[PDB]
């Protein structure tokens, strides 16, 4: 809860900072591990 | 009837000799695997943009072809006929010149009709088509008939991957949009694909249709009465016209210049603010337009004055392109506004593609458009209905292709990457899905990930190891048969046996030797800045002698690196002051090092292990290289004094333990080291004594299984050979960027000053020289950050020489997984391998066990121990080895009285 | 970075040589490192490192283990030299000859196992 | 030839070194040439093949140890 | 810290966002925007 | 940014001008962004 993640890159359906960048070209990729696979 | 076209009708793209390469050609190709349409012996079938013909027979009843626009007498038509002498063309123009498979290929760009074609003794192989002839026939095709089984198909533009031989023949071919294993092959620039997962490309929507939005004025602009003015004014008191609310076509339009404009262009575009400025004189963004009035008109203009002197009518336009709401533009015809669809738009002059829809946006009247953080138009106001609409791009995505291998299947999954199953592009025609090949959903094989919308794969509920990363916890394998989806396992769930009392004291024990790959160096790479920029060229190295010192920059950078590869090499490998010699007879106790010493009988005196280890990573296009001014420097220590080094290392450590590296080698007998190392660990000495010859068997039995560890697993050496292929690749790719235009009109200097002006050359060779130093320079940039993580790896390797080879580590997980023993060096073509010896306990028993022992009303704690219990009497054991022992005075300290130690057991203390 | 990483490494030879004893091998000097002095410099740091070097080496004949009463016995902390005639046992890195007794070695099992073993006295 | 000047011709795997008599003894290298040469300056310069360093045999034995009866306090210097 | 963001980037979109002669374009400066996306890439995998 | 470029936009440079002189705006505003690609790859490969 004390660190604010900007994407973590998942799913994005069709419909803000993110959206643009996306946009222009710009995505963020998933990591292979999740959260809870690393807890 | 239709049949398969398999892969045929391949034809060399153009007439240059290729040789031992794969080349990307744009053409137009008939697409592998296409329904040609198949005749027996006819109608006119049409000329598309090329035809594939094909022609199985051996009584040449074909003998030609006629095309045309109508095939009558009010339009022109091409007629082509082999006769048994000759083939006779006609059209304005005549030509003549002079079961068996004839195959033609017939295209037509540019009034060009173009034939090639190739003859063979539809079938299965692969053959390519040698062009014939050029025709400047100049008529427009669109339909033919051939003259008398024969097959027809139609090329389109692809994209195709051609392999050459070695004598320069195309044997094999891939159609980059056939399907996604073709697209990943033509990605890689490879005919072979291993397991993995690639991105390929991206799907992009295509706009479905073109709209234009222009304002509903029709009122033409008063032109005429600036340019048609009976009289015009003084260029000091020069006049000035506003113009608004018209639709100014520029064609009712000497000299027309434009600024920040083109004429031909004034009639696309809508203005703001257009001012017109009329004077006459003598022989900012607008057009400046100026005539002789010399019939028309202080100057005191004469009609025997002279050109330069003679009255000019001058007229400046000068407007405002920065948008804001459009008064003044061209003839346009508005379309209908299509929504909720990519299309291509055009509002007054903004264009753009992409899908419009209702904005709620709340704009305000002066307002005619709204802008994005990246100041891109996101809304505009439609000029007719006033009504705000938000532009977003059509739907678009990242493509990547999952595949287990060529090798292994040609089955493919497809994952759309950040995009719901639901939002997958379904597309009936080739209108989206920019990839232009489909994967269908079955059902049960498309499942929803975080990381996207895979299709080909099946999700099972089972899980194993991760062999093809997915992502968000998904990874892919080929079960075999099939792709399978699967949530990875992280490993098998195990619970320790904890309780208040229970301890577990191992058994035995296993000798253990794992194996570290570690790079310490990379190739030393010396760059000719002139020879790969010009290549000799004299004015272009005229040229580039202007550009600073650029080429002394990167000369100092990768000389920086080329010394910092052998300092690397230095301080791992020498650290040894002495060179150390194995004595004549290699008696060790029973342990066989014959596989890590040297080899005399071998002419580099190298181990088994370390010739291995060279046979397994691979150290003309050296030659293509260095034409082009790349070379590769050697390094400072030979490979075979490297193995000396490692050599007089390995001599240290077996005759003397870890005393060379912290002064005089002293001699000790090997078994009595290993007592050393195993007191190092909490282990008493007798028991290596006592188990000896065991202990001496499995060292020989795990170095023995060394060598299949590294002979029989793919990608054991990974780390260098990938030292080695980044190299490789980035000399492969600063060769092939001299093929690059960068925009200008050829890649070759010596043709660009072979056909140009100077003062035109100039820009073009510009434009290649400063691509090409843009070139050199990321080469630089990427070789400087590969150094810094090869001189990373190069201290870590030092690092282990020091702790892991000239003594023994306490440092969990530094030198091999169990309790460190000793470890054994040994050399590889850019690096080390370390063979780490350490000390697995094994076959471990439960045990109860107390903190302390009360007896005589005192409380007993073991001195180098703990208490355990067959269940009726109690030892105390070393911690890491089962050796029970009878509890004495001796082996055990007293503290205080048996009534603050929780846990304290009744027993006695001989 | 490359600079980051050197005052990394200083950091850590600064916690590791001059705020306490050192076991890793060659990282706080050559030699079995005693201790180590910081002195500034003008863009970094000077690590007198003093460590112990062990000279004037002597052979010494040398046996796994003694034979005694039909017993082997182990040097507690030591290894069993000899002059030639007498049976001495000796700390490892400074020769310090030592009556082999019972206090300075400990039993496990016969003299059938051990190779090398040799018959001697141990005094109790 | 470009360089414009002229200048005891031996063959290595970095190439054609001119000016330099190639020995057969082995020193330390001095000046690094390429491929286990190097050169130095002896009245002339002199190319060789580098010294990896003394020769040594350690004395092993199944039952001798060497130990050292004294020692020397080192104080050597690390600059970073 | 161990891991930092994992990013792509569509580098026709991005230079010539919906512009189709300026990707025609782009295609003659040879092998950029490939080796930017194996940069990326390589970057994306050694977070993992 | 439009580099010394007429804009920034590639749609205004090919509908404003004529092939000559566009091909000299869209290679200034190419390079440009391509620079700006690579220093952002240079300067995640030094992060990572
Ligand atoms: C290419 O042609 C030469 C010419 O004889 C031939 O020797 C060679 O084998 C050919 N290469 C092949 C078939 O790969
Ligand atoms: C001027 O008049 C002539 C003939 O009347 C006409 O052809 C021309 O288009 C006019 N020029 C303008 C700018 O209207
Ligand atoms: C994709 O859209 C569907 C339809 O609304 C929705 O059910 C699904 O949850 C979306 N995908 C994700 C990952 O949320
Ligand atoms: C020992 O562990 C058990 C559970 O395994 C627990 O119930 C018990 O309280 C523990 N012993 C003590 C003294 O608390
Ligand atoms: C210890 O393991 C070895 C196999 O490595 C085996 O031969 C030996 O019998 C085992 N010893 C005991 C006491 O179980
Ligand atoms: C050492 O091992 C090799 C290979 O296993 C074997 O050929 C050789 O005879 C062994 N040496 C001894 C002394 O047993
Ligand atoms: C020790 O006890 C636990 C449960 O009390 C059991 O699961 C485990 O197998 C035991 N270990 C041995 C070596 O018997
Ligand atoms: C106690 O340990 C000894 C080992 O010295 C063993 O012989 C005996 O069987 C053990 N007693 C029980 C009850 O397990
Ligand atoms: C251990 O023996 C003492 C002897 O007085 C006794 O007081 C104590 O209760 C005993 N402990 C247990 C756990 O029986
Ligand atoms: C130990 O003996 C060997 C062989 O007899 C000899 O070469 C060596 O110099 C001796 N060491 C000392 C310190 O005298
Ligand atoms: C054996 O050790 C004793 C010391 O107690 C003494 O006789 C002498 O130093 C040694 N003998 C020889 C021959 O060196
Ligand atoms: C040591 O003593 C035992 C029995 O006392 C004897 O069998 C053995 O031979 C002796 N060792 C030597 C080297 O004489
Ligand atoms: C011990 O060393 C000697 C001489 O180095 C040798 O002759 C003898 O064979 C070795 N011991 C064994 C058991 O091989
Ligand atoms: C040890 O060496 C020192 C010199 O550092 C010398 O003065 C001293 O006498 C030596 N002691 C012995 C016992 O050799």
């Amino acid at each position: 809860n004390k660190v604010t993640l900007a994407d973590a890159g998942f799913i994005k359906q069709y419909g803000d900072l993110i959206c643009a960048q996306k946009f222009k070209g710009l995505t963020v990729l998933p990591p292979l591990l999740t959260d809870e696979m690393i807890a | 009837a239709y049949t398969n076209s398999f892969t045929r009708g391949v034809y060399y793209p153009d007439k240059v000799f290729r040789s031992s390469v794969l080349h990307s050609t744009q053409d137009l190709f008939l697409p592998f695997f296409s329904n040609v349409t198949w005749f027996h012996v006819n109608p006119v079938l049409p000329f598309n943009d090329g035809v594939y013909f094909a022609s199985i027979e051996k009584s040449n009843i074909i003998r030609g072809w006629i095309f045309g626009t109508t095939l009558d007498s009010k339009t022109q038509s091409l007629l082509i006929v082999n006769n048994a002498t000759n083939v006779v063309i006609k059209v304005t123009f005549e030509y003549v010149s002079q079961k068996n498979l004839r195959e033609f290929v017939f295209k037509n760009i540019d009034g060009y009709f173009k034939i090639y074609s190739k003859h063979t003794p539809l079938p299965q192989g692969f053959s390519a088509l040698e062009p014939l002839v050029d025709l400047p026939i100049g008529i427009n095709i669109t339909r033919f008939q051939t003259l008398l089984a024969y097959y027809v198909g139609y090329l389109q533009p692809r994209t195709f991957l051609l392999k050459y031989n070695e004598n320069g023949t195309i044997t094999d071919a891939v159609d980059c949009a056939l399907d996604p294993l073709s697209e990943t092959k033509c990605t890689l620039k490879s005919f072979t694909v291993e397991k993995g997962i690639y991105q390929t490309s991206n799907f992009r929507v295509q706009p479905t249709e073109s709209i234009v939005r222009f304002p509903n004025i029709t009122n033409l602009c008063p032109f005429d009465e600036v340019f048609n003015a009976t009289r015009f004014a003084s260029v000091y008191a020069w006049n000035r016209k506003r113009i608004s609310n018209c639709v100014a076509d520029y064609s009712v339009l000497f000299t027309f210049k434009c600024y920040g404009v083109s004429p031909t262009k004034l009639n696309d575009l809508c203005f703001t603010n257009v001012y017109a400025d009329s004077f006459v004189i003598r022989g900012f963004t607008g057009c400046v337009i100026a005539w002789n009035s010399n019939k028309l008109d202080s100057y005191s203009f004469r009609p025997t004055y002279g050109v330069g002197h003679q009255p000019y009518r001058v007229v400046v336009l000068s407007f405002e392109l920065l948008h804001a709401p459009a008064t003044v533009c061209g003839p346009k015809k508005s379309t209908n506004l299509v929504k909720n669809k990519c299309v291509n738009f055009n509002f007054n002059g903004l264009k753009g593609t992409g899908v419009l829809t209702e904005s709620n946006k709340k704009f305000l009247p002066f307002q005619q458009f709204g802008r994005d953080i990246a100041d891109t138009t996101d809304a505009v106001r439609d000029p007719q209905t006033l009504e705000i609409l938000d532009i977003t791009p059509c739907s678009f995505g990242g493509v990547s292709v999952i595949t287990p291998g060529t090798n292994t299947s040609n089955q493919v999954a497809v994952l759309y990457q950040g995009v719901n199953c639901t939002e997958v592009p379904v597309a009936i025609h080739a209108d989206q899905l920019t990839p232009t090949w489909r994967v269908y959903s079955t059902g049960s094989n498309v499942f929803q990930t975080r990381a996207g919308c895979l299709i080909g794969a099946e999700y099972v509920n089972n899980s194993y190891e991760c062999d093809i990363p997915i992502g968000a916890g998904i990874c892919a394998s080929y079960q075999t048969q099939s792709i399978i989806a699967y949530t990875m396992s992280l490993g098998a769930e195990n619970s320790v046996a904890y309780s208040n009392n229970s301890i577990a004291i191992p058994t035995n024990f296993t000798i253990s030797v794992t194996t570290e790959i570690l790079p310490v160096s990379m190739t030393k790479t010396s760059v000719d800045c002139t020879m790969y920029i010009c290549g000799d060229s004299t004015e272009c190295s005229n040229l580039l002698l202007q550009y600073g010192s650029f080429c002394t920059q990167l000369k100092r950078a990768l000389t920086g690196i080329a010394v910092e590869q052998d300092k690397n090499t230095q301080e791992v490998f020498a650290q040894v002051k002495q060179i150390y010699k194995t004595p004549p007879i290699k008696y060790f106790g029973g342990f066989n090092f014959s596989q890590i010493l040297p080899d005399p009988s071998k002419p580099s005196k190298r181990s088994p292990i370390e010739d291995l280890l060279f046979n397994k990573v691979t150290l003309d296009l050296i030659c293509a290289q260095k034409f082009k001014g790349l070379t590769v420097l050697p390094p400072l220590l030979t490979d075979e004094m490297i193995a000396q080094y490692t050599s007089a290392l390995l001599a240290g450590t077996i005759t003397s333990g870890w005393t060379f590296g912290a002064g005089p080698a002293l001699q000790i007998p090997f078994p009595m080291q290993m007592a050393y190392r195993f007191n190092g660990i909490g282990v008493t000495q007798n028991v290596l004594y006592e188990n000896q010859k065991l202990i001496a068997n499995q060292f020989n039995s795990a170095i023995g299984k060394i060598q299949d560890s590294l002979s029989s697993t793919p990608s054991a050496l990974g780390k260098l050979q990938d030292v080695v292929n980044h190299n490789a690749q980035a000399l492969n790719t600063l060769v092939k960027q001299l093929s690059s235009k960068f925009g200008a009109i050829s890649s070759v200097l010596n043709d660009i000053f072979s056909r140009l002006d100077p003062p035109e050359a100039e820009v073009q060779i510009d434009r290649l020289i400063t691509g090409r130093l843009q070139s050199l320079q990321t080469y630089v940039t990427q070789q400087l950050i590969r150094a810094a993580e090869i001189r990373a790896s190069a201290n870590l390797a030092a690092t282990k020489m020091s702790e892991c080879v000239l003594g023994q580590s306490k440092r969990v997980d530094f030198c091999g997984k169990g309790y460190h023993l000793m470890s054994f060096p040994q050399s590889a073509p850019h690096g080390v391998v370390f063979l780490h010896v350490t000390y697995v306990p094994a076959q471990e028993k439960n045990f109860t066990t107390a903190p302390a022992i009360c007896h005589d009303g005192k409380a007993h704690f073991p001195r180098e121990g703990v208490f355990v219990s067959n269940g009726t009497h109690w030892f105390v054991t070393q911690r890491n080895f089962y050796e029970p022992q009878i509890i004495t005075t001796d082996n055990t300290f007293v503290s205080g009285n048996c009534d603050v130690v929780i846990g304290i057991v009744n027993n006695t203390v001989y | 970075a490359e600079i980051r990483a050197s005052a990394n490494l200083a950091a850590t030879k600064m916690s590791e040589c001059v705020l306490g004893q050192s076991k890793r091998v060659d990282f706080c000097g050559k030699g079995y490192h005693l201790m180590s002095f910081p002195q500034s410099a003008p863009h970094g740091v000077v690590f007198l490192h003093v460590t112990y070097v062990p000279a004037q080496e002597k052979n010494f004949t040398t046996a796994p283990a003694i034979c005694h009463d039909g017993k082997a016995h182990f040097p507690r902390e030591g290894v069993f030299v000899s002059n030639g005639t007498h049976w001495f046992v000796t700390q490892r890195n400074f020769y310090e000859p030592q009556i082999i007794t019972t206090d300075n070695t400990f039993v496990s099992g016969n003299c059938d196992v051990v190779i090398g073993i040799v018959n001697n006295t141990v005094y109790d």
